[PDB]
């Protein structure tokens, strides 16, 4: 299980566009709660919890807050029971 | 804004003989009069945004400090949390 705590910044000049485009990424985040983690699909990041904190620096520091997770499998590959014999006694 | 407070002080006061900007005033101006200096524009936080000083400094006759310091209260009450109109920029 992998975590990562990825916070986010949203620069502008005008800065009720940056409330607005914070309040977007936050929706679409919560509504489609996972992201395709490449457009071949197989893997996917489940959000856990997105937290704005709109005082925070917009440069040094960034408002959104998202933290994702995502569980792989290893990717054991050894050799095969291909061909199988037994004998017998008594 | 020096337009906005100079017409401020010089409107509101009237012991004021003249409000002039720093290097302006030569050795036979009248007394008592101010001078407006303005100051950094630090940034300060989302909520405050960027913050502007100004320094408003009186000077007198050398008769009393207390003149001065009468003129001072008078300067602080007029300006104090007072909106002021800057005919000059319109803000």
């Amino acid at each position: 299980e992998i975590t990562k705590t990825m916070k986010c910044h949203v620069v502008s000049k005008n800065k009720d566009e940056i409330v607005k485009l914070l309040e977007t990424l936050e929706t679409s985040l919560i509504i489609d709660k996972r992201v395709r983690l490449r457009e071949d699909k197989n893997m996917y990041l489940t959000l856990v919890s997105v937290v704005e904190d709109r005082e925070s620096d917009m440069f040094t520091t960034g408002q959104l807050t998202a933290v994702f997770k995502m569980i792989g499998k290893i990717k054991r590959e050894g050799p095969t029971m291909d061909k199988i014999y037994g004998n017998g006694n008594l | 804004m020096r337009a906005g407070i100079r017409k401020a002080l010089i409107d509101n006061i009237k012991e004021l003989k003249g409000c002039y900007e720093p290097n302006v005033p030569n050795k036979d101006t009248k007394k008592p009069y101010m001078v407006v200096v303005q100051g950094q524009d630090n940034d300060h936080g989302e909520t405050i945004g960027f913050e502007r000083s100004i320094e408003v400094w009186i000077y007198e006759g050398r008769t009393t400090f207390k003149k001065l310091d009468k003129l001072t209260k008078q300067v602080v009450e007029v300006l104090d949390m007072n909106t002021i109109v800057d005919e000059s920029e319109n803000e």
